[PDB]
């Protein structure tokens, strides 16, 4: 019938206040959207750059790629016309059917990636953005089992924001000057207690393709060989790292700004919520509840997750709502970090 | 948390989990590590061992526990007492959840009265059968500071639902007459002298048994008194059968017991005459030798004078004190000259135990504190026999049985008391347990009452103990002693409780639910702060030293009014009434187009003219 | 279980008020006493609360206070105690010169009875004032009564026939009521008419005789029906037919339900029962009727409230003697409390066999092990936890110490005192009453209303099992279970006539009936 | 965070974490925002805080004043005595002194 918010805040701080649990964090777009340095955002979302690339790109031969796409699927959004213009790309003969030359489509996605890989790069502002001050909670508390953070953006404001406040962070690339990629050091996973380490599932813009052997590298952000791709091995490597963390009993991760529109993600963390018992996820939904039916569903068949929103809250696979939760949105999360961490 | 000993009535734990201790989950609701109000359970294949904890830490070998075995569950029945196999190593010990709460604290009864909510969780209420709260007895035990007040009459009111309980009877013994306001108009009320709405107590002295009078009117006579007392006595009752003629009533069966009225003021005024008057001629004290009755004053010397002069005298003066008017001056029960009233102890006793509502407040307040022992001894043995010899019919205590609330009993219910009252509670305790009548113990000093008296009581009310006295002489007489509930008796907030008898299924320390606002006893006493602050005004004595020597408390002296009596009223809540004086109209007529009721008063008519309330 | 040292080796009941004592008590009693097994039963129950009586129907006879349709009625003669119970239970113990007084004049009396009743081997040698002959009450009440306050016509002499009666009340030696004298004045003029000289200090103690011989409450004492004595000191019956019906009834169980009785003698009068069995079947341990031919067992209730360690009572004394001498002349005992820490400890420590059930607190746990012969680690920590109807058998009369789950009971035979109960009266509807009609029962000091009928004939069938009616009085009766008869006042023939041919005997009862006619229950 | 009230809710476990208590949380404990409680002295630790006591109730519920001669109880009910009946907040005090 009715939730109060008091017990769960308190039950939040008390699971926040001990170090023996592990602690991991999605940072999904949402949270970046949060924090505007003028009038508008900083860096819109997904919505945002689909809308300007739409918007700065006859324009009737690109539109029919859109609808086209939208004949078998809903409004794309970047990552759909990505994938759209990656799979044309892999057919040599695949343009016949769009009838546009044989490289109009490779230039058009080369300026689709120019275009996103500068308007993603912007630097943070002050320090009261969130960014810090989650950097400064993460100081705050002599953890000895490192906390982990998952992010599906592609800048690179938090690892700014970490080194801003000196605390160290790991992304499985060692090197100064071409960061080879290891795979032994991650497989082994023997590392210090105070060192923590930050996972890109996305990719980031630093991170480059050397091509000939297919390596990919990071280092000084160039033009043109970007990894941005969200899906297209890294990849799994992302993924068995996330899901043999979900099984550790008695773990805790929370979540901002997600939106629960990645089935894969959904998939991975519905099949590790059902694997580990003791496992344990906090969905922190954004908005109203009813604009995630794919939440509901993931609440009613798995137990160990709780899904709290501004107007309504299903715990334990019970539906219901507030008793008059401000922590939804980025900005009270931090808040609420930091006044724990005082 | 697996247990890995028995030791016949206290298993003792030794949890692997490394460091969970941190409101363990399950099902989205969170559960705590074994805490010191937290129940166990112990799954031995079937069957649900279940327990409460004790004692944490270091008193039980750091990972040991003192868990205490209470109860156990058959095939999938129910909630019971007594186990069939306590728990051996190898199996992990879980704990009762909030569902599984709720299954122990469930019954199927619907005489059984949800009373509150657990401390615990506010949604389980503590099903409590109301059968026994009335039947068996009750004990109301705590500091004063823990809110006993509140608690009771939440307790009361929650009984007297007119829907739930339609035939219920509840008798309240208040003696700081601290519960007006606590049920207004749910209860009458009955005082010595009473102002706008409650009725006046009265007590028929010729209905009591003649010892009772002895103790109370003529002092404790003994010796030739007292004979003569008992032939005066017994002469006035056979003077009251010859004149009048009552059913039941003759010259052949008079008993000494006898509730007839017999003239007590034509008493007094014959052991004065034969005392004091002198007679005209010597040899003979014929009475029309002489050299009122109803008026005290009274008119060789008389030879029949007797040896209880100051006795009489102690009764004279007893006649003409004020406080003595609801002893010998009830209204219809007004005893003439020649023993006649315009009304019987039948409506008396239908007054009292025959309202129209379920709970009645009688309030001894203004009583004498010379007697006070007596008066509660005749007021029980009153009720206890008017509801046993007439226990046959459906108006007796049986058919309607009845619950009788004693507040500070520890002074008249002690180790040594040897008073008339004990002796009636003794009496109801030992027998009402068919006549169904019902008691109740409230007090602050539990460490006073005698151990069997309160050994004897079915269900007892914990509120905050701090001395240790208190907690020793309670846990001397409960029976069922769980040291996860008999520790934790000094730290309650103000308005929980602990409940324990035969009312309650499973010891309950729950929370006594809030009586509905506007309704919270308290007795109205006056504020230190806000009667200092005033600044000082001119006095005037006379009327005091006038009031004194007349012995009267009425002076010769809402928003109504009266121009030809320049006095403006104003009327504060709780039915309190003021009189200012010395108020021209104008004033009082611009008060009431000011504002609306309020602000001008205090402004201008609170500290200029003298007030009377 | 054996069953001889269950008996001479006496035995004990202990367990919490939760754990059904009763119903274990009841199994047990019922099959030590099976008619098939044991024909010659013999048991006595002193039950306090009367929640036995209702376990066994017709299995057993039952002497109540008040008897409303088959039950007898408890009657102990007040000549068959002994000068110190009577003066313990009438005058309250008087240690003045007034105890000498009354010790003749009982000697007097009995010496007059001996005299004009002949009694076989008693004479006046061989008479003390132990011995169990009856004698009138109220002729010691009012000769003594009349000897205190009575003045003597003429001075000097306070003879009997000096009575100074003025006149017009003669008075009734059955009856309460005392004669009248003229009041005591030697002055000139008048006659000259003095006091008796020869009055004690017993007025008081006299009055309070007086006040127990006219209270309703004392029936069974001071109004035997069979055991009246009339003025000349002649009884209808005899001891024998007492002890008969006490102790050689055709039933094996005899139960004593003492409920009604008051709250202040109730000690000394389970003393004087005691110690009239002891002696009864002491002295006769020769003949066929004696202990030794056929042994008697006790079972006491509410042990902790007359066993106390400090208690002066006179049943401790009795329960002592049994405890240490029973095991020669063949009479057993059977302690039953809730509150072991109560009883005495050396009385306790003597009971051959313990039943322990479950106990709560820790003080009768203590004392329950520190009064125990033969412990097993292992059985005596489940104390706390035992289920509910089951026992830990311990003592000598057993192999090993077990623990059993005692056999329950035959349907319709559960033990459970008639309370009334306080959802039903609560819960009904208030009606009128009839304040005039209890007062003048009040005052009166009877419980028997006068609009009775007297012997309405009442026809077989909450439960209804029998039915009676009157057109003349038009008073519905209707008698309930468990011996409950109600009289319901002026209702209509076509009520119950439409309930005697209802489809079943209740419900429209409880509908229209119940709770619109005043009764009365008898 | 909103004050301090008699009566536990509920109990520690083991393996929890005691503190000692700092000036300010003295100050938290003893103070309160009540009218009626008037200042008599001190607390013996920390002279900053006020001791805060009722005066409606003392005067009306009872009172009582027990300890040895040579302690002074004399200087003592002198200043109970003046704070009590100070002119400034009590213009209209009445004390009977039975010397």
């Amino acid at each position: 019938s009715y939730y109060d918010t008091t017990q769960q805040l308190s039950l939040l701080k008390h699971v926040l206040s001990e170090d023996k649990r592990p602690i991991a964090f999605i940072i999904a777009a949402g949270c970046p959207v949060s924090i505007r340095h003028n009038d508008a955002p900083l860096i819109p979302d997904v919505a945002g750059l689909t809308r300007k690339i739409s918007d700065s790109f006859p324009d009737s031969l690109l539109m029919k790629i859109i609808q086209n796409l939208k004949t078998t699927i809903p409004n794309p959004t970047i990552e759909d016309i990505l994938s759209y213009i990656r799979l044309l790309q892999q057919i040599p003969m695949s343009g016949k059917i769009h009838d546009v030359e044989n490289s109009v489509i490779n230039a058009l996605e080369e300026s689709i990636c120019e275009l996103i890989e500068e308007e993603v790069n912007v630097d943070l502002p002050g320090n009261a953005t969130p960014y810090h001050k989650i950097a400064a909670w993460i100081n705050s508390i002599n953890r000895e089992h490192q906390v982990e953070i998952f992010t599906t953006n592609y800048d690179l404001l938090m690892e700014q924001a970490l080194e801003e406040l000196n605390v160290p962070y790991f992304d499985g690339f060692v090197g100064s000057k071409r960061a080879f990629f290891d795979i032994r050091t991650i497989e082994e996973n023997k590392l210090p207690s105070r060192w923590s380490k930050l996972w890109k599932l996305h990719g980031s813009i630093n991170w480059q393709l050397d091509k000939q052997t297919q390596t990919i590298w990071r280092g000084t952000p160039s033009k043109g060989c970007s990894l941005i791709h969200p899906s297209h091995m890294p990849y799994l490597v992302m993924m068995d790292q996330l899901k043999l963390f979900l099984n550790q009993p008695s773990a805790i991760l929370i979540t901002c700004g997600y939106s629960y529109k990645d089935q894969h993600i959904n998939e991975v963390l519905s099949q590790g919520l059902q694997t580990n018992p003791n496992a344990l996820i906090y969905g922190l939904q954004y908005d109203v509840l009813e604009n995630y039916q794919e939440a509901k569903d993931m609440a009613l068949k798995r137990s160990n997750l709780i899904l709290l929103a501004k107007d309504r809250a299903i715990i334990g696979k019970k539906e219901g709502e507030w008793k008059p939760f401000k922590l939804g949105d980025f900005q009270h999360l931090a808040s609420f970090l930091e006044e724990i961490s005082q | 948390g697996t247990v890995q000993d028995v030791n016949g009535a206290n298993i003792r734990v030794v949890l692997d989990i490394n460091t969970i201790s941190s409101l363990k989950f399950v099902d989205g609701q969170g559960y705590r590590i074994g805490q010191i109000g937290s129940f166990v359970r112990i799954p031995i294949g079937y069957i649900n061992l279940f327990g409460i904890v004790s004692q944490v830490g270091a008193g039980a070998v750091h990972r040991w526990i003192s868990v205490q075995l209470v109860g156990e569950e058959g095939i999938k029945k129910e909630f019971e007492r007594g186990v069939s196999q306590y728990p051996t190593i190898g199996d992990k010990v879980h704990i009762v959840t909030e569902p599984d709460l709720k299954k122990i604290y469930g019954t199927q009864n619907k005489k059984y009265i949800s009373l509150g909510n657990i401390a615990s969780v506010d949604s389980i209420p503590a099903l409590v059968n109301i059968d026994t709260l009335v039947t068996r007895h009750s004990a109301v035990l705590g500091s004063t500071g823990s809110g006993k007040s509140t608690t009771v009459t939440s307790i009361l009111q929650r009984i007297s639902d007119m829907s739930q309980f339609p035939s219920a009877r509840i008798i309240v013994f208040d003696i700081h007459g601290e519960y007006a306001a606590a049920f207004k108009g749910k209860a009458k009320v009955y005082k010595v002298t009473p102002s706008n709405n409650e009725l006046k107590l009265s007590i028929p002295y010729w209905a009591l048994t003649c010892d009772e009078f002895l103790s109370v009117a003529f002092g404790g006579l003994e010796g030739s008194g007292r004979n003569a007392l008992i032939d005066k006595i017994y002469e006035l009752k056979l003077q009251t059968l010859k004149r009048q003629e009552y059913e039941g009533i003759n010259e052949d069966s008079l008993t000494v017991d006898t509730p007839i009225p017999f003239s007590i003021h034509k008493l007094w005024f014959d052991l004065y005459r034969a005392e004091i008057s002198t007679h005209y001629v010597q040899g003979s004290h014929s009475e029309e030798n002489e050299a009122d009755s109803l008026k005290v004053v009274p008119p060789y010397l008389s030879n029949r004078g007797k040896n209880i002069r100051k006795p009489l005298e102690g009764l004279a003066s007893l006649l003409k004190d004020p406080r003595y008017e609801f002893l010998f001056n009830a209204d219809d029960w007004s005893v003439n000259l020649d023993g006649k009233t315009n009304k019987d102890l039948d409506a008396l006793l239908e007054t009292w135990v025959g309202s129209e509502e379920s709970i009645s407040i009688f309030d001894l307040s203004g009583m004498p504190s010379s007697i006070l022992d007596t008066l509660i001894g005749i007021l029980i043995r009153i009720l206890y026999d008017s509801l046993f010899w007439s226990r046959n019919q459906p108006e007796g205590g049986r058919e309607r049985p009845l619950l009788v609330v004693l507040e500070e009993a520890h002074t008249y219910l002690g180790k040594d008391s040897r008073g008339i009252a004990i002796d009636g509670v003794r009496k109801i305790v030992k027998e009402g347990r068919k006549y169904g009548i019902g008691m109740m113990l409230v007090s602050q000093r539990p460490s006073e009452i005698d151990s069997t008296i309160l050994s004897q009581c079915g269900t007892l009310f914990a509120l905050r103990m701090n001395n240790s006295s208190d907690r020793n002489h309670v846990l001397g007489a409960v029976s069922d002693s769980f040291e996860g509930l008999m520790g934790m008796l000094p730290t309650l907030r103000t308005g929980e409780a602990i409940i324990i008898g035969e009312s309650v299924r499973l010891p309950m320390r729950t929370i006594i639910s809030p009586p509905p606002f506007g309704r919270r006893p308290d007795s109205l006493d006056p504020d230190v702060t806000a009667k200092w602050s005033n600044n000082r005004v001119q006095g005037d004595y006379k009327e005091v030293l006038t009031l004194w020597r007349q012995k009267k408390v009425r002076s010769q002296r809402s928003i109504g009014y009266e121009a030809d009596s320049m006095t403006l009223e104003i009327e504060f809540n709780h039915g309190l009434v003021y009189q200012y004086y010395d108020v021209p109209e104008t004033l009082h007529t611009e008060l009431l187009a000011a504002e609306s009721h309020g602000k001008f008063f205090n402004s201008q008519i609170k500290n200029n003219y003298r007030f009377s309330r």
